[PDB]
């Protein structure tokens, strides 16, 4: 089976630079049996270039492919505000056709740190019988944070879940919500409800607390 | 200019059958060359292919899936159905129809082909949990006086099935810096999310907070009061 | 499989010869039967292929003066050579083509030993025997070597022992060259130790079997 | 007339690394391509069918990948045994035009060592008649490439030297080599001083090894 | 002017041979080219001749049976004996006629160096070696003579040399009859002192070449 | 059909004298003749064309005249070097009648001189298989000519001899020469006593050289 | 070229007997190449044999010729008074074509002693500044003779003249004379002027002399 | 019966030229295997042949002597002209132009060919010296009695030039013993001879002697008159 690598994994690049995209197959095969398509934020992907030099039809010259044997890139000149999506590259070489992992092209910025805020569960939650508390990081860039919660300052593993929101049309910051769940047996079991959150835009880890009891 | 859609069940249950038709307009599977392709993408996962049928009934299958995976093909109503036995909770994705050509020029020299227009997608789930409702825990701005007018506060929906739910904060009059974050797989099969507004502590008491969430299959629309709660 | 040739030997230019490929376990008229020859010290070429329905083909080089038959009777393959040149001397292969369990196509999957064909006028004769002595010092770390000179012969392949095979560590005997007057020559060295020159006494022996020549010529260091 | 190269023309390798050898056609032959494994005084062997498909018998360390023109065989762990010469053979341009590479040899790796460097004159009997042998042996180095050249009271003597080389020990994988002028007496009795010059990567510097034709 | 030989031997009587003379320095097609025989004893016989423009003609003995061609690509001029008869045993030389400076018109300016065709059905074997001793006398005046007889040989030459060349002065050797059945011999004698029949041991030894016989017989007085 | 003869069949010659070959032709043929020279072991060189052209590299020394049917080749001073056979060829008849003539030869004269008559038995290792040879030996005559008989019991024994003669040689210049006869087993181990006569002109009488099957 | 050589030089054969002449040649011709002319005393020669056996016209059959290889003979069987004279052969075998040295046939007599006689010069020959004194030997057979001037009694060599005529037709013997040529510091400087003759007619030389002062 | 006759200058000068014309009678330049030919005989030497001219124009010359001899025919006037260069002394001779014929006999077999009917001869000679008349001396009967009447007496033609002197004893009257020997080369190229008659020494005082002599070229008409000198 032919695997197509991309590279890099991510990419960050402000409008009016060059944009660098490089796909290397496992197999040698043909230079007109890869394609490069274009997926934007929950959108389906669009062709963008076929037989990995030749241009689909309607995209601005600002998109060029250029492969030999099993090395191939894409370049774009003149990258947009409105030209930040996930890169794919495909084969039809032989079966079954592959994509690749892609490659998510990121609006850069000047470097900030998240605001990090705790909210606690509410009465009807606890009364649920399980409780929840929400640790939310927001305004950070680039997209790589950490989060640890801590129980009575003891560290938390695998009892929390994570989700991270995508890129804003404004600020190109991120944000993001890590849940603490537990039933009423570890919710009144101790007193100290913590996040330490390692950010890049964080000389230091920020260790941040409450207490059910005293609120 | 040529539009596929893809239609059929989006709530599929464990170890069965699924059966999706897309129906495709501006072109019929009658050219030489004409294929329709069926792909997938796993939620956060990269592009797989599934399946090719081609204008003359040759159809193509991914080794690995080829067992479990039928494709067939109505010119006549210009649709494409695949069937997909012996479901998993992995095969949990969105679907997409696509047209694929190729492009020969006067001497059949083959300068490449593709995968174009795809359709819309349809997201389809595998799981056993039937539907269930929201539950809306709303999510306090801390106990804070001014910290320069910074302050963000919530509703957490827990507990729901399936996909989607749709939160707005005050119908619309409140839309500056609302995250809704994408739900998370419980444990359990289970879907679970947080809508946030951004918000100055300089107007806790005075600017309502409520959010409208929605969910068409469980029929929720519940209108949860956020307010500031004190120790 | 087993593939097994015969008919090699030396001719002169111009001359006739015919190879014989005896099969066993498949059967030379229902497969793809092929002669491909390697020349000494060069890579395989493609010479001849047989069809199993007795269509033949043939490389440039040799076609009119090459012919291949098969034989149904005792399964073999027959290669009829005529007009020989000095460009056909080689080993010639015996191979089935497009075989093989996954059915290889158009590859060799099994194979004879080959002959060896020549094509000289040399005048079949004996090698002459010249020994070497190193230079006349006393120690110079403990390293000597002795030779034997084995000169214009034809052909291959000639015997070289060192005391009748006595001797048989640090002998390095060198492949034979082929001298522009379409004679062989080559040199059988070894290393000893100068201490062991003089109580050791070394004779080269030099059996060529074609010429019938076996001659034993001592070695020993000289006096300048 | 498909032109079918090999590259590297040899390679030395250990024993248990992956090696990869590559072979290339003047055109695109899809997939028609074939390795072959042909150890010394012995007839080749097919290894691999279509550039990808591994025959039955041959060991799973055999790998082949590749189609169009260019196309690679890799070995994973290369045993002890392994050590041959691999040819890649073409059967897409027609009945008559199964051409095949130049073939690519296999060795063992070792550490360089210098030979010794010896020269033995043409003695006395040989020249009796008039036909003189003189001889540049090079023993036990490593690796293959060296340069011999010929000496004459600073004269070079070019055009006529025979070069014969030993393939690599079982014991030490090291190389021998002997370098052979061939004269008529006067082409020998005439001149004085007759020297080899030789040079080696495992040697810092070009060594020469002289001899007189007076003294002995 | 040089007009190289090639393609003599020996043949059995109705059989064929070709010979072949390469030129230098002229060309072949160029020139008047005649091929001349002469018998070994007896005088030259001209055998065949092609002309510039390709004409040709022979002797009247072997009309039909011989025929001349010629190679312009590598400037040889060829001789096909077919049917081949004891009489045309001979040395054949490749000729230029009508050259020279002073142009020789009708006349052989350039030679070839000749090659030996020999016909007959003498089975090819090998010569015995046998003693000749001088009468049982003293001194008789200081001279006897002692002998080597070659006996039922084909073909020449051989090689006949006493004490392996260690005696060369006063050697006679005569050449070789052909004998009524078909094989040769010769006698090869020499004289020596009778004082030095005793102190000097004699041996014959006898290389005949194409048999490989290399037979070495003791020479000494008999005892009467 | 013009047949050819050359006189004298041969003639010995000192060294820096005249010497005169004749060659005479059934029928006249203008000047259409041409003298050739072939020295033992070699080829015929072109001497003579035309009957009285001298050759381009052909020493002064020859010269050629005659025409019609007679023709004279004529050497002023014999060098040593000027012994061969030679050789007059017409070139008048038709291309397919160039005949040779019969041959000149010219060797060494010096003093006449004895040979040593020798005869030689049929040894037991030969006679073992009922082939005899008997030989009569003559050693260092001068000249060529002699004449040589089988005596048995006083009978004349003909009709199987055979004779070979040694050509000059370069030392002497004499000849030697041996007369064998071959017989089966019982053409000689019935008879007696076995001779041979000689006669040559540097010899007064014929010698008689008698040997005894019985005695030895 | 061809050389003829006749034989023999001189020839003498009194009429009525056999007169034998020999031609031959250096080269090798064919018999037909080669004629026999005749010239008498101060005549044009004239055609005598032709193709060496063929008598020419007019020529009576006393002339025969006789030719082989490069021997060449002319036979006269009865020769008369008028058939002396000089007889070439001559070749048309190769250019030039050459004749023979000739070869005179003599008038044969009885052996005669010759009459020597001297005369001075006239008074007008002393006047010349030139002085030549004559000495003639008349009637003699044959032609050979020998005559030594000596000025007194001293041999004399290259300062004399000789002059032989034809044969007689009458008696077939033969005369001489040679002169003496001197100048006046010569003829004035002596006394003896002689003639010494050997002839083979003479058993002995005769010397005979004059002085001018005694006449 | 056929004549030639050869004209021309009998007296040429050294290192000139000379023009010699034969004229023939009885036979034409055009018949088949004639020629004309010139031949030369030095005074007291054997012949030489010179040239030879053919019907058909083609012309023969000594090879030692071709480089200066030319020779041309006129057939209409029926002379041939030979022109010979680059005269020396020694190329005094008298010169014939002869007829040159074979005889071949209907079947072409060549019975020989000759020189027949040579013309009379003209005697060139070549020399610097011009003409001279020649000196008389006459030569006295020495002082004997009656010796048996035998005696000679003479007269000396001496430096004269050129060739013939015709010397007459008595008018006629006197021939009985007149030896005129051949005239020889004097060393510059002169020539000179002596005219003798024998008679007896017993008519001495009688009978008288003279000797007219006679050269045209010189025009020397001299009776000299001989008589008996004593002492």
């Amino acid at each position: 089976e032919i695997v197509l690598t991309q590279s890099p994994g991510t990419l960050s690049l402000s409008p009016g630079e060059r944009a660098t995209l490089s796909c290397r197959a496992s197999q040698s095969f043909d230079s007109r049996y890869l394609g490069w398509y274009q997926q934007k934020s929950g959108q389906a992907p669009r062709l963008l270039i076929y037989g990995a030099s030749s241009r689909a039809t309607g995209i601005p010259d600002r998109f060029s492919g250029s492969g030999s044997g099993t090395d191939f890139t894409l370049t774009i000149s003149r990258l947009e505000p409105e030209d930040f999506a996930v890169y794919y590259c495909q084969q039809f070489g032989d079966s079954p056709f592959t994509f690749g992992q892609g490659t998510k092209l990121e609006i850069k910025r000047t470097v900030a740190a998240p605001s990090v805020f705790i909210f606690p569960p509410s009465d009807e939650q606890l009364k649920s019988g399980t409780a929840s508390v929400v640790c939310l990081l927001n305004n950070f860039y680039p997209r790589e944070a950490k989060v640890q919660w801590k129980v009575d300052n003891a560290l938390q593993s695998g009892n929390s879940q994570e989700s991270v929101t995508e890129q804003d049309s404004k600020d190109s910051t991120y944000s993001l919500s890590s849940t603490l769940t537990l039933s009423k047996a570890d919710y009144e079991k101790h007193k100290v409800y913590a996040c330490e959150v390692t950010h890049q835009g964080l000389s230091s880890p920020v260790t941040k607390s409450f207490n059910r009891g005293e609120c | 200019q040529i539009t596929l859609k893809e239609s059929g069940p989006t709530l599929v249950k464990p170890t069965q059958t699924l059966t999706l038709t897309c129906t495709f307009s501006g072109f019929s599977l009658s050219t030489s060359g004409v294929g329709v392709a069926w792909i997938r993408q796993p939620p956060g996962k990269a592009l797989e292919w599934l399946a090719l049928i081609y204008w003359d009934n040759d159809k193509r299958s991914s080794p690995s899936l080829n067992n479990r995976l039928t494709i067939t093909k109505d010119t006549s109503k210009n649709q494409v159905v695949l069937t997909m036995t012996n479901m998993d909770p992995e095969d949990t994705a969105t679907y997409y129809c696509a047209h694929f050509f190729s492009h020969y020029d006067s001497s059949n020299y083959y300068y490449g082909s593709w995968f174009d227009p795809w359709g819309q997608g349809t997201l389809v789930t595998v799981s056993s949990a039937s539907t269930k409702g929201p539950s809306v825990f709303p999510l306090a701005p801390s106990s804070k006086s001014t910290s320069g007018g910074t302050a963000a506060l919530g509703c957490l929906v827990k507990d729901y099935f399936p996909e989607p739910v749709t939160v707005s904060w005050n119908s619309g009059a409140l839309t500056s810096g609302v995250h809704t974050f994408p739900a998370v797989l419980q444990s359990s099969g289970l879907y679970s999310l947080s809508s946030v507004v951004t918000v100055p502590s300089s107007s806790l008491g005075t600017q309502t907070y409520i959010c409208n969430v929605n969910h068409k299959p469980s029929n929720t629309k519940v209108d949860k009061r956020v307010e500031p709660k004190s120790c | 499989v087993q593939l097994v040739e015969s008919g090699g030997g030396l001719v002169q230019p111009g001359g006739s010869l015919r190879l014989s490929c005896a099969a066993s376990e498949i059967t030379v008229s229902s497969n793809y039967m092929n002669w491909v020859r390697q020349a000494p010290g060069k890579g395989l070429e493609w010479v001849s292929v047989v069809y199993p329905g007795g269509s033949t083909f043939y490389t440039d080089s040799v076609k009119g003066r090459f012919t291949i038959s098969r034989d149904n009777s005792k399964n073999t393959l027959y290669l009829q050579m005529n007009s020989l040149r000095a460009e056909d001397t080689a080993v010639y292969y015996c191979a089935r083509e497009s075989g093989g369990f996954p059915l290889a196509e158009g590859a060799f999957d099994i194979w004879g030993q080959g002959t060896m064909v020549t094509v000289s006028s040399a005048s079949t004769k004996g090698p002459s025997v010249f020994p070497l002595a190193p230079s006349s010092k006393s120690t110079s770390g403990g390293t000597a070597a002795l030779g034997c000179l084995v000169k214009d012969y034809f052909p291959e392949p000639v015997t070289v022992s060192w005391n009748s095979g006595a001797l048989t560590s640090g002998v390095h005997t060198f492949p034979a060259v082929l001298q522009s007057s379409g004679l062989y020559s080559l040199s059988s060295v070894v290393t000893v130790p100068s201490s062991s020159l003089g109580t050791q006494t070394y004779i080269c022996n030099v059996n060529h079997k074609p010429s019938n020549t076996k001659v034993d010529k001592r070695v020993e260091p000289k006096s300048c």
